[PDB]
């Protein structure tokens, strides 16, 4: 084939993951040795070709995690799939720039934490004494506006 | 103006003393006031259980009054959904009053003090 | 404080109201009558001053 036998050597070039000679990748899979198969690679940004020996690699850091949850404002909410391929062991890092310098949403601590965009100044400072949250929560809100009146009452 | 720090304010506190999570249906909904109820969900992708107890903190602190943003549909039937509309001015109002009550948990507490009387 | 599947709960507080109400009467007409492991009635408190035999 002409499509599949070049996506075919994508897949087996990705299995090593890093550019390697388009010989050897048109014969470990020696399947893909047809003009067709490296002409698409050259086209395809799965195996990134560059002008120079064979190149197969298919588009790292904190920080570009760092900017990516700043780079997600006003956008929807982001998985960890970009890292786990990008960046390995996301769930590290997702908690190890913590307190919001790294935030990501812990879908659940069996799921992997599916995350969505999540970056913050504190986020969560847990510090704070949770019955003290809890008794921030215990906080009852009374009725309208004798409220603004009960604030004043209460001298706020 | 002063409306992004109430804005601003808000993504303090419930991020200073509040969760992670807790800005996200901060800012989703924050991006148009009257909004789809769903788009949130969808965007987010996330479970009802992810959502719903979020979705009480918002009207727990009445900080998101969700106004049934009914709209015109094309079957001649029911349509609403859950937008938004911020009561800034209230929200904060409980807030306030909420912060005092935490300082009483502390001006009362003066006099449960340093030396021993009983 | 663990949730609120905000039917279950109102259900739940509407049950805590069964148990009152029966304590102070248990004989209410348009209710159940709340029963023992003998599944005979709980001696309200109502009862306890009812008829002859009562407080009174």
């Amino acid at each position: 084939h002409d499509s599949s036998k070049l996506l075919w050597a994508t897949e087996y070039i990705q299995k090593k993951g890093k550019p390697v000679l388009v010989n050897e990748l048109l014969d470990y899979l020696s399947m893909k040795k047809d003009d067709k198969v490296i002409e698409l690679l050259k086209k395809l940004d799965r195996i990134e070709f560059d002008p120079k020996k064979g190149t197969f690699k298919y588009l790292h850091s904190p920080s570009e995690l760092l900017k990516l949850l700043r780079s997600q404002v006003t956008f929807k909410g982001i998985s960890c799939k970009d890292l786990k391929d990008g960046w390995p062991q996301c769930d590290e890092t997702i908690n190890q720039l913590e307190e919001d310098s790294k935030i990501l949403v812990l879908r659940t601590k069996k799921d992997k934490t599916p995350r969505y965009v999540w970056y913050n100044s504190g986020g969560n400072l847990k510090c704070i004494d949770e019955e003290f949250v809890k008794m921030w929560e215990n906080v009852q809100l009374p009725q309208f506006a004798e409220l603004p009146r009960k604030l004043q009452d209460l001298g706020l | 103006p002063i409306d992004d720090i109430v804005k601003n304010l808000l993504k303090f506190v419930v991020r200073g003393f509040y969760g992670g999570s807790f800005v996200l249906v901060l800012d989703a909904i924050l991006f148009h006031s009257v909004l789809a109820e769903d788009d949130l969900k969808q965007l987010l992708s996330i479970n009802k259980t992810e959502l719903g107890p979020l979705i009480a903190r918002l009207r727990s602190d009445r900080l998101i009054s969700i106004h049934k943003q009914r709209e015109y549909p094309p079957n001649s039937k029911s349509v609403e959904r859950v937008y938004y509309y911020v009561k800034y001015p209230h929200a904060i109002d409980a807030i306030k009053w909420k912060v005092h009550q935490v300082v009483q948990r502390l001006k009362d507490d003066l006099d449960k003090n340093s030396e021993p009387n009983g | 404080h663990n949730g609120a599947p905000h039917h279950a709960i109102e259900e739940a507080e509407s049950l805590l109201q069964f148990h009152v109400a029966t304590y102070m009467d248990n004989d209410i007409a348009g209710q159940p009558q709340a029963l023992q492991k003998s599944g005979r009635p709980v001696k309200s408190i109502r009862a306890r001053l009812k008829g002859k035999e009562g407080r009174i």
